[PDB]
């Protein structure tokens, strides 16, 4: 039982425990926290018809909620200055993005194998341009992925190092100012301003995960 | 020629009406349906059946279970974060 896979139950005793515990009222509404995730499920099921509908949008909705609530409860309990917060690896980041583009091309390469290879040259760009094109459009393909995966975990790692840091400012400011009184209380302006800060980014890059996820699955399904 | 009658027709003419099909359909959502709250089962005894009455009903429905969840991490200083990675 490493830090991650404990975190991981963790994860799990906190989700049932919003939603699935109430389950008493036989309504739509009696509890604020039915409210509270029907309200994310409805900004990502719209979000699904605007992104990926068409055919299949719903088909693939499940996907980008559980990878939305996976990020989502991973980023709330982040904060706390002790918050040894996955493991301060957030090597499998980078390994969930790498297994949802792999994925993401299977899908591309079974429902339109060789015409998977089309996808590189959306509109124009004609013979002289196509072999500068497939290489922009195959290495970005890579490009992104990668790059999903580590902004997410770094920043993380970023966040949580900017509370240790800070932190021990405060402390050498507590500690040799006698009589003053703007010396500490500032620092932990700061401290406050920039835990909110990192509470506030996980929320949306969070949904920038969700908005990307569901942006790759549009080219897979879709050809353009 | 004679005395037409159609004053009493209606015994096989209240069936192709727009409103019977209605009428048929909303008087059985009613003879079934609980007449003053009955059956809420407003008594929960589940494991945590005290849980179950104070924040999991949903009246309060705000952030002390979220704040009971950090107390207990708070409560693990010495089990996770120390003698521990």
């Amino acid at each position: 039982l490493t830090t991650f896979s404990l975190y991981t139950i963790i994860v799990l005793l906190v989700i049932t425990s919003l939603y699935t515990l109430t389950n008493n009222n036989n309504k739509i509404i009696g509890s604020r926290w039915l409210i509270s995730q029907e309200a994310i499920y409805d900004t990502i099921m719209n979000m699904t018809k605007g992104q990926i509908g068409g055919k299949n949008w719903g088909l693939y909705f499940p996907m980008i909620f559980t990878l939305f609530m996976f990020i989502f409860i991973a980023n709330l309990i982040s904060m706390i200055p002790y918050s040894f917060a996955l493991s301060a690896h957030l090597v499998f980041i980078i390994s969930l993005s790498i297994v949802i583009w792999l994925g993401n091309t299977i899908l591309g390469l079974y429902k339109h194998g060789w015409v998977f290879f089309s996808l590189f040259v959306p509109a124009g760009t004609p013979l002289p341009l196509v072999p500068l094109l497939v290489i922009i459009e195959t290495l970005s393909y890579f490009a992104r992925a990668i790059s999903l995966g580590l902004r997410l975990g770094s920043n993380i790692l970023a966040g949580h190092l900017l509370m240790v840091i800070l932190a021990g400012l405060t402390f050498n400011f507590m500690l040799i100012n006698l009589f003053t009184l703007v010396f500490g209380f500032v620092p932990l302006a700061m401290i406050l301003a920039i835990m909110m800060l990192e509470f506030a980014i996980g929320i949306i890059q969070g949904y920038v995960w969700a908005i990307l996820t569901a942006s790759y699955l549009k080219d897979a399904v879709y050809l353009h | 020629v004679s005395t037409l009658i159609p004053p009493k027709v209606v015994s096989s003419k209240n069936i192709g009406s727009a409103p019977n099909a209605k009428r048929i359909a909303n008087v059985v959502h009613f003879y079934k349906s609980l007449p003053q709250g009955p059956a809420p089962a407003i008594k929960a005894n589940t494991r945590l059946a005290r849980y179950k009455a104070k924040y999991f009903d949903g009246d309060n429905a705000s952030g002390k279970p979220l704040w009971h969840f950090a107390l207990g991490i708070i409560a693990f200083g010495y089990s996770m974060e120390y003698y521990f990675h």
